[PDB]
């Protein structure tokens, strides 16, 4: 039960999905051939949440791979873990996205959704009790933003009761690999707020620092960044997969984190994170894991917590430990930094716990926080957008797809309305 | 509660009605192993795998995570008033 | 003739049950495989046609991830699978999802399991609930169930051992919401309700047994000891045998006032057991200690409307008469005017049995103190506070109104508490 | 029946407590493991449910280091770890730290242990204090304790063996301060006070035992012999037994004058003992010798207000009244006019015990003397001078007023030192 | 408890700590691999004061190593015991010091303090009962003086209750390895007086003589000087680390040594000390240990105690002995050279002792004294300061970092007042 279907949009989303499916395939101990070669029974009790059975004792992922320009889909097929995907779980088109949110969401998106919806419906019905969805965006490119939102809007009006996640990678405030990037960001946000339930936001810039300071990596390639997104994405669901003294389904994480329907942009962090040297000296206890997670550096988003207060947070532990320690740790933190939380919320952390740790480790944890610090991120973009929209730069591409200007003005105002709500509950 | 769980419960009911007979969940060549050992006792020429016998049990799931030690060093933490932990 | 039906709703409920039904099979020699090598077990078992003893319990839950653990644990040979109920989806800490949308569709199932279980019992003493307030299942469903019970029996007695949301330590952000809603509905249905919380027991393991790493499994062993000493007279001999009817008539003077605290003594490890004698005077003093309580309440901030004592092991009736005289002499303890008496005691000759791998040690004496004190209204005032502290913001209310509820129940659950709070003040 | 509660505060207290409780367990056959291979020990022990004898003492300290040694020393199988109290931080020879800041938060633990220790006794003779004046724990805490004791019992007798700051040998620099603050605060609460100084006993080691290497151990040995001879009447037979009640009333004429000296005899090695016959007279002569005292106080400059002699071993009462008559005829001794009597003598039939590896020798006769004299004001006068000698400079005061004290206490305690000194003059 | 955090600032401070953390690492019998290989339990009993636990039973030092110009931190890490330090406990900046107090305290200070303070808090919480700080300085350089005083000020404003020891090395009266030396000295002294509790001042000159005369050293490297400082720095904390019939925490030394808040400038020395030859002649007795420390050579600071007067003093012995010897020894010296002591303090010495001797030795001692002869140093530096300041030598460097001239005037005045205070209580 609680099965979950997984979607990957855009190039990046298709790439981190290659790791998420490679990390999990090793967790439950299956092979690149799709055969199981683990040892315990916990590898099999809740395997159905991530896989469908196959003939001959194979396991294939409940994944969908959507992206134009099928060149990328040859890559993931050629990776060491491409042989587990059903080669008909591949929807694509020869034409490019071009980073134009419009065509990704108006012209070339409308040509594929009828096929994608055919595929997601097919394996939405392959689940006994479908828990929810989850995607992998990239708010910069046109595939991720344009196709992702159009897909999401379709799912929402078809599966209203279910829940939609989003591991959207936000653009960088300092770095802009593209130029029309703020146009793709704001236009997507005008869709997510009303058409999602939980939306993690992640930025590669913070992923570079974490790999630089903590991990002491010299050359963090995109794999390592993807290796981190994979790590957390597995940490969210170990309750659904493994036994736990206090299990946390995704719907109970929702209700404990979003007091208002619109404040569903989260802030994520993983722990423990050390180099190979520090691994020898540091000891793995609940104290280490909670001070590291409550640090302002582990936040993979380009937002400073100290500029805001946690409306609510939540920590997920996995590893044989004592529940009392994690119960008082979240208490002390709630006491000392009383300025970093709110008053109308008496206890604003939830401390779930699982019984089975990661593969080679013995204790681990994951931090999720709904702080008002994220309002900074949207503030920034809302300038770069209103900077060029004041000059109508690059806008002719967007009128080239039957769009108008009202679409932007409505979209921008939606964020200014949103970030306004993050200020109301931040009484400084 | 549902079809799948009712089938599950019927199979479990069968498992409980049947005696588990402390079974070993794998049976190798019992009398062949005995015969090969008797051949070794006197004839002094038996294949190695013929001499061998293998038996498995369930053991457990949960593949030997290392111990947590449940306890610090008795020089750091004290009970409430000065006093070790046990 | 004298049997009880023990229900276990929610994760904490069935967790504690995994300790109670661990203790009883050892208290009566029942092997984990149902059968040992009269009336000493009928209260908690029912011999089959030949050999096996099934525990007359019910394990109910909406999260499959924990019931399926007993389904594969060592204690599967005990339970017939028709007892262990599960569900594809859980309540996710929403009272409405537990009480309105999901819980409505499985009560008819369990109600038939009970009806298939009450008929086997000749003399039905009373039900034995294990609610865990603070979740969706325990609160939403458990309350929906008891409504369906009082319409069937009414005259029967419905007990309850409800873990309450602790003031400081709390692992939910919305649990002040559901807690109020649960009490507003269970109060007029149940007739007596024991109350306790986690942190009060966390300290006891630190003070008395001195274990720095207590887990949920440690507290569960202590809840096992409370009940065994409570129900021993139902299954054992001894002077001043106590029955639920005679346990209930002389402890709830008014219909509304039925909540009460608990306590237990001695609570010591093995090494602290050899440097002692454990006189009946020691225990009754330790039992009356406000720190030895199982609820974070200050009894000295109120009086004792009534008290009750179930001793165990080697006792003689005169010393209790002597020790209780010493207690009525001290001034720290108060009693309301309209109750000159207030001590309905009881003895059994069967000592407490220790479980291998347990934290307690072997003792030939024990006391379990239960008392209805007007001091308990302070912890109701906390939940009285946090509710309006958040309902002022209408936080999380979109979940409840979105799940077959409205604002009326909140306001109507509100008034009942203020009315209940004044009742605790009308006794003075 | 007849029991005493020996308390050991500060470093010296838990030091001598190691000696006395070594002596007793040796004298009564008690093995270090609780048990021995009635009422001979009930004065100092509590036979458990089977075999073990726990000593009815208590060890208090703020430095963990020493109480940790007993925990790892050979006598860890004797003390219920509930008795050995410690503290995370020490007092550092500041009265306020041991009295105002740190002392307050732990006395609730001690009085808890004491309340658990007095209820076990059916007839409590009185408390027995081993204080160490001159430090932060002994003076600060000890005074803070006695107030908590007298507010509790009052009717109970409080006896105190305190070490007093020796005038010449001074291991501290500020010890006049906290000593002054101690004497004032303790006076109105203790019913009797015996003071001893280490330097005197050092000289005693030299002349009689002839040990040029005297350690704190040997001094702690001798105190054990004194107290063992005192409590001898309480826990043994013998003509003219003495109890604390009648002992105290025939020794303290005025409520303020309860300060008294001590002396012991014989004090001889194993070689001089062979060339001697030990008649009662010479023992009583040595016991009245000012050199054989344990204080640096000369009694020949004042008068004896009263005196008490506790013999040991083979003595007959006719030898007593003869030897005492040899004293009251002597001129070197002086007494006050308002007492023709002044000798409360006691005999016991059990000889003194010797410790293997110890410094004393086996003797069948032993005498200890305790006298109340007005000459003690001489050593009280020195502390009077030293205080103002540093208080005019206000040295070290910034500590006290910074540690939760004020300047009044210096002046307030100052006057009562003056007040007491005049009282020692009014008896002239 | 009593866990102490250690700092190492500057080149020298980073360099002596290499020895300090090498000596102690062999005292408690741990290997350069961080694992323990001693023999007794005692090396583990109070090991917590200097180390933290680690995975695989390792112990890492609780030290912080801060220095610009990270060249030297390679030396210690290449040192035979550099493998035990947590490589996250290495704070460095590439830009050099420049011997400018300003950049060491104004521009480059602010860049690293935020980093350091993250480190100091990261392990300040790791202590159950933090006793205090301790730091190794060099007032001549820019990192040592500048950073440390800046660092010290920040620590004082978050841990004001704790105590701040200081093993600062002073500039030399005759030798000036640098030129601007007095400037950094005065600008540090203006910070030490207000933000410290105990300040041991030491100078390599007397370190050179003590290497020359007594130990008969031909060629003393800096490793031998630091070998001495390691000894005395390991000589202070034998009480917090080892048993002792009279233990001495730092806080009781502080109260027993500074009668006033500003006379916290001390003077140290070690005993015994002898070449291999006379070590075969000399005998180890407590008279030996006390004359060698009371002498006017062993004083590591370049001051003559005979010109001043001992306000307070103390002695810390380690080794099995008779404490009366120590008691009478300190009494003799207070009598003979009675003019080197004050009058308004009756006993101006503290006589501690530890029961644990050094590793290969069996008896040893350590001196400490707060004399007014130390004002001689602040006289010398004041001349060097006023000579160049009279002509504004090298002054543009200081103004180059936002500094002004007032800070020099007050820093000068503060020493003038300070040295004035040491005159008043020096009545010749
Ligand atoms: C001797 C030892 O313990 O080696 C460790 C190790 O030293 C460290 C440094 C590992 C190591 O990780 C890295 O070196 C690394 C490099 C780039 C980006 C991220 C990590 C390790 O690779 C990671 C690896 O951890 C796992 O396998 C986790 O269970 C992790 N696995 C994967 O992500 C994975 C997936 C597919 C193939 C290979 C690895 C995981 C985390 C969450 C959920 C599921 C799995 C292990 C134990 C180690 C090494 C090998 C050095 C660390 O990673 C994790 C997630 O454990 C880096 O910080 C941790 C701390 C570990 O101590
Ligand atoms: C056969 C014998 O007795 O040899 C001695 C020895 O002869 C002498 C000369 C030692 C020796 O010390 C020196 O030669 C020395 C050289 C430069 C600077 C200082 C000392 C010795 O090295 C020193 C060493 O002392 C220790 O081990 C102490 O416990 C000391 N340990 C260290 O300094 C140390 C050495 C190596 C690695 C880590 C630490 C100590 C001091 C304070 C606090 C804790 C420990 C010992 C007994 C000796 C030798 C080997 C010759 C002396 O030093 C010490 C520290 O005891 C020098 O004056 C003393 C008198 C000793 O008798
Ligand atoms: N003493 C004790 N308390 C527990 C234990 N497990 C959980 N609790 C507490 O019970 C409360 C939640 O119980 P749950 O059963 O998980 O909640 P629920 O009723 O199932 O509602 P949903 O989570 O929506 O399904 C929390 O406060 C837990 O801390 C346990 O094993 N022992
Ligand atoms: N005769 C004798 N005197 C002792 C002994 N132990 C300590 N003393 C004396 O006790 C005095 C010190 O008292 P402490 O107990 O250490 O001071 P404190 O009250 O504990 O305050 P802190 O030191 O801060 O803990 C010293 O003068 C010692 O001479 C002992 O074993 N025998
Ligand atoms: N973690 C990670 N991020 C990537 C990777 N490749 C691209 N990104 C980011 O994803 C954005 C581009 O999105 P993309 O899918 O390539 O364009 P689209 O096809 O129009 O949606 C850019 O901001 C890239 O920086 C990768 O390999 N790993
Ligand atoms: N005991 C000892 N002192 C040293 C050593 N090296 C340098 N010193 C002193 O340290 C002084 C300069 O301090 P330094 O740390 O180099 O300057 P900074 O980096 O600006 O703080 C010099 O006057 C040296 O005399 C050493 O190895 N041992
Ligand atoms: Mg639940
Ligand atoms: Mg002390």
């Amino acid at each position: 039960m609680r099965e979950i279907v997984h979607i990957q949009g855009g190039q990046c989303g298709n790439q981190i999905g290659a790791k998420f499916w490679e990390v999990v395939s090793d967790e439950h101990g299956i092979d690149p051939t799709g055969t199981y070669h683990g040892d315990s029974d916990l590898q099999l009790e809740r395997i159905n949440v991530y896989f469908n059975e196959a003939t001959g004792g194979r396991y294939v992922p409940r994944a969908i791979l959507m992206d134009l320009e099928p060149g990328t889909m040859d890559s993931v097929r050629s990776g060491p873990y491409g042989q587990i995907f059903r080669p008909d779980n591949f929807v694509f088109g020869q034409t490019g996205a071009g980073n134009n949110w419009a065509k990704g969401h108006y012209t070339e998106g409308a040509e594929l959704i009828d096929s994608v919806l055919d595929v997601v419906r097919k394996e939405a019905e392959s689940c006994d009790c479908l828990q929810g969805f989850q995607v992998c965006h990239s708010l910069g490119g046109g595939t991720g933003s344009g196709m992702g939102t159009l897909l999401i809007s379709k799912i929402r009006e078809e599966y209203p009761d279910r829940m939609m996640l989003t591991f959207s990678v936000v653009p960088s405030p300092k770095v802009s690999d593209t130029v029309v990037e703020p146009y793709n960001a704001t236009l997507s946000v005008h869709q997510l707020v009303e058409n999602a339930d939980e939306c993690m936001v992640l930025d590669n810039e913070a992923l570079y620092d974490i790999c630089f300071r903590t991990l002491k990596l010299t050359t963090p390639t995109f794999g390592d960044l993807n290796h981190l997104i994979s790590a957390v994405m597995s940490g969210i669901t170990c309750c659904l997969r493994f036994p736990g003294q206090l299990n946390a389904d995704l719907r109970k994480l929702a209700v404990n984190l979003i007091p208002f329907p619109r404040l569903h942009f989260f802030m994520v962090g993983f722990t423990p994170l050390t180099s190979r040297g520090s691994q020898q000296y540091r000891a793995l206890t609940v104290p280490e894991l909670t001070q590291q997670m409550w640090d302002a550096k582990n936040m993979m988003c380009a937002a400073d917590p100290r500029h805001g207060r946690y409306l609510t947070a939540s920590a997920l532990f996995r590893g044989r430990m004592s529940t009392k320690e994690v119960d008082e740790q979240m208490l002390n933190v709630q006491n000392k930094n009383s300025s970093y939380f709110v008053e109308w919320i008496p206890n604003n952390v939830k401390s779930s716990v699982c019984d089975i740790p990661p593969k080679g480790l013995k204790m681990s944890a994951t931090f999720i926080g709904n702080s008002t610090a994220i309002q900074e991120m949207f503030k920034r973009v809302s300038e770069q957008f209103t900077a060029m929209f004041r000059r109508k730069a690059f806008l002719h591409w967007y009128t080239g797809e039957g769009m108008d200007e009202m679409e932007f003005t409505e979209a921008e105002s939606n964020m200014n309305d949103l970030v306004s709500e993050y200020q109301q509950y931040q009484d400084a | 509660m549902d079809l799948k769980q009712q089938v599950k419960n019927y199979t479990m009911t069968i498992r409980n009605t049947r005696p588990p007979t402390m079974i070993k969940e794998q049976d190798k060549s019992e009398f062949s192993h005995f015969r090969a050992l008797q051949v070794l006792a006197n004839g002094d020429e038996v294949p190695y795998e013929a001499t061998l016998r293998n038996v498995i049990h369930d053991g457990a799931r949960q593949p030997k995570l290392p111990p947590r030690q449940t306890q610090k060093h008795p020089g750091y933490i004290r009970n409430e008033s000065g006093g070790f932990f046990t | 003739m004298r049997e009880v039906i023990s229900i276990h709703i929610g994760q904490a409920g069935i967790q504690v049950g995994n300790a109670c039904w661990e203790l009883y099979c050892l208290e009566h020699g029942i092997q984990p495989d149902g059968q040992m090598p009269d009336d000493a077990f009928n209260t908690f078992f029912s011999e089959t046609g030949a050999g096996k003893h099934v525990p007359r319990c019910i394990f109910l839950d909406l999260e499959p991830t924990v019931v399926d653990e007993v389904r594969t644990g060592t204690y599967r040979q005990l339970f017939h699978p028709e007892q262990l109920i599960s569900g594809k989806e859980d309540a996710a800490n929403n009272f409405a999802r537990g009480h309105y949308t999901i819980g409505k569709e499985i009560v008819d199932l369990a109600l038939d399991r009970i009806r298939k279980l009450a008929d086997n019992c000749t003399g039905l003493q009373g039900f034995l609930v294990f609610n865990a307030v603070g979740g969706g299942t325990g609160s939403g469903l458990g309350s929906l169930l008891l409504e369906r019970l009082s319409v069937d029996y009414g005259k029967k007695s419905k007990l309850g051992f409800t873990v309450y949301p602790s003031p400081q330590v709390s692992t939910a952000v919305v649990e002040p919401y559901n807690s109020v809603l649960s009490t507003h509905s269970l109060l007029e249905h149940t007739d007596v309700a024991v109350m306790l919380d986690n942190e009060a027991i966390y300290d006891i393991c630190r003070r008395s047994l001195d274990i720095e790493r207590p887990t949920y499994t440690n507290l569960n062993r202590l809840i096992a000891q409370v009940i065994s000493s409570l129900t021993a007279s139902l299954r054992f001999d001894g002077a001043l045998n106590v029955d639920i009817t005679e346990f209930q008539t002389n402890l709830v003077p008014y219909p509304r006032i039925h909540f009460m605290l608990s306590s237990y003594a001695p609570i010591i490890s093995a090494e602290k057991a050899y440097h002692e004698q454990l006189s009946v005077a020691e225990i009754t003093n330790a039992a009356f200690e406000p720190a030895s309580m199982m609820v974070k309440c200050d009894p000295r901030h109120g009086k004792y409307m009534a008290c009750c004592l179930m001793y165990r092991g080697d006792v003689v009736p005169k010393d209790v008469n002597a020790s209780v005289a010493t207690i009525k002499t001290k001034r720290t303890i108060q009693f309301v005017d309209w109750c000159p008496t207030g001590f309905k005691c009881g003895i059994n000759y069967q000592p407490p049995t220790v479980v291998p791998g347990g934290d307690l040690a072997k003792v030939q004496r024990a006391v379990c103190m239960i008392s209805n004190s007007t001091a308990i209204g302070e912890i109701f005032s906390r939940l009285d506070h946090k509710f309006d502290l958040m309902y002022a913001k209408r936080a999380f209310v979109h979940w409840y109104v979105g799940e077959g509820m409205e604002e009326g129940e909140f306001s109507e659950a509100r008034e009942d508490l203020a009315a209940l709070e004044k009742d605790f003040e009308e006794v003075g």
